[PDB]
C-alpha cells in the first residue's frame, strides 16, 4: 500500500 | 487518530515517521527535535510481549511528510539511524512507565518549510501548561477507528485530572505519564489510536507563542472510548535522561 | 532556540484553523 522509496534509502 | 480533521500543511513539521524497511509499512510516530535527534515512544521499538525489537537498520526516518503512503517528492526527506537509545528503566513488563526513546539520524536533516523541530520544555513551561483542562494537540497517521488516513491526522485534547486518569482504567499510572481526551459528559471527542504510538503531543506556549512538546503517544484502551482516555510519556518527568543522553552521545 | 516556530504558520505571522482553541484553553 505504500508507494516505493527511493532504492538509494532502501 | 480517531475523529480528527486532517492536518493543513506545514501545520506539524516536527512531525516524523517511522517506517519499516520490509514489508515497507508505518511502524509508529515520532517527532524532530533538532536535526539529528527524533524522540519516540520505547514501546515502538522494544515491546518483548509481541517479540518486537527493532534495530537500527531495521528502520527509517521520514521526516517533512503529509501523506501517509505516497513518496513525497522534493518535500519529505528520508534518514537513517545510526544508534537507538531507550530509557534504561523503560517498564515494558507492567505499565510502559518511562515510555521513550531517542535516535540519533547519520546525518543531519535540512530544514524546510516541512521541516522543523518542536521545542522540549523546561520546568517552568511544564508548569505553566500541564494543567487538566488545558488542550494539547496530536499527530499522527494511525487508524481512524478503533480506516487509515489519506494524510497526517490532528487533534487537539483536554488534560485530565489525574484522580479521572487512575479511575478511568486498571493499570497502574505514574507521575511519568499523564492522560488526556473528553470525558463522557463533554459531547466531543478524539483519541489517538494504533499507529500514532510515538508521535508528538504538543503545546503552543501563550508566553512565547512557541510549540512545545509535552507528551508521547503511549498507551490506550481501544480508542476513543467512553470514559477512556489516551495516556501520554510525560517529556519534561523524562528530560535529565534526554539532556544526558544528546550531552553524551 | 528556533524551535517550536513553523516556517508556514508562526514565522509568516499566520495562524491554523484550531490553534486558537488551545489558547483559549489556557485558563
Ligand atoms: N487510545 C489511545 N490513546 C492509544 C494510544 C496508543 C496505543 C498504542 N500503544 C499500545 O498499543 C501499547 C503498547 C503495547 C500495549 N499498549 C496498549 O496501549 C494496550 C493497553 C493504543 C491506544
Ligand atoms: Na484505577
Ligand atoms: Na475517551
Amino acid at each position: 500500500d505504500f508507494e516505493e522509496i527511493p532504492e538509494e534509502y532502501l | 487518530i480517531v475523529e480528527g480533521s486532517d492536518a493543513e500543511i506545514g501545520m506539524s513539521p516536527w512531525q516524523v515517521m517511522l517506517f519499516r524497511k520490509s514489508p515497507q509499512e508505518l511502524l509508529c510516530g515520532a517527532s524532530l527535535i533538532s536535526d539529528r535527534w527524533v524522540l519516540t515512544a520505547a514501546h515502538c521499538l522494544l515491546y518483548p510481549p509481541w517479540d518486537k525489537n527493532f534495530t537500527e537498520n531495521d528502520l527509517l526516518v521520514r521526516i517533512g511528510k503529509h501523506s501517509r503512503t505516497r513518496y513525497e517528492r522534493n518535500i519529505e526527506k528520508i534518514s537513517m539511524l545510526e544508534k537507538i537509545y531507550i530509557h534504561p528503566r523503560y517498564n515494558w513488563r507492567e505499565n510502559l512507565d518511562r515510555d521513550i526513546a531517542l535516535m540519533k539520524l547519520k546525518k543531519p536533516v535540512a530544514f524546510s518549510d516541512y521541516i522543523h523541530p518542536v521545542c522540549l520544555p523546561d520546568r517552568e513551561t511544564a508548569a505553566s501548561l500541564l494543567q487538566a483542562g488545558y488542550k494539547g494537540r496530536v499527530t499522527g497517521w494511525g487508524n481512524l477507528k478503533e480506516g487509515q488516513p489519506s494524510v497526517l491526522q490532528v487533534v487537539n485534547l483536554p488534560i485530565v485530572e489525574r484522580p479521572v486518569c487512575k479511575d478511568s482504567t486498571r493499570i497502574r499510572i505514574t507521575d511519568n505519564m499523564f492522560c488526556a481526551g473528553y470525558k463522557p459528559d463533554e459531547g466531543k471527542r478524539g483519541d489517538a489510536c494504533e499507529g500514532d504510538s510515538g508521535g508528538p503531543f504538543v503545546m503552543k506556549s501563550p508566553f512565547n507563542n512557541r510549540w512545545y512538546q509535552m507528551g508521547i503517544v503511549s498507551w490506550g484502551e481501544g480508542c476513543d472510548r467512553d470514559g477512556k482516555y489516551g495516556f501520554y510519556t510525560h517529556v519534561f518527568r523524562l528530560k535529565k535522561w534526554i539532556q544526558k543522553v544528546i550531552d553524551q552521545f | 532556540a528556533d524551535c517550536g516556530l513553523r516556517p508556514l504558520f508562526e514565522k509568516k505571522s499566520l495562524e491554523d484553523k484550531t490553534e486558537r482553541e488551545l489558547l483559549e484553553s489556557y485558563i
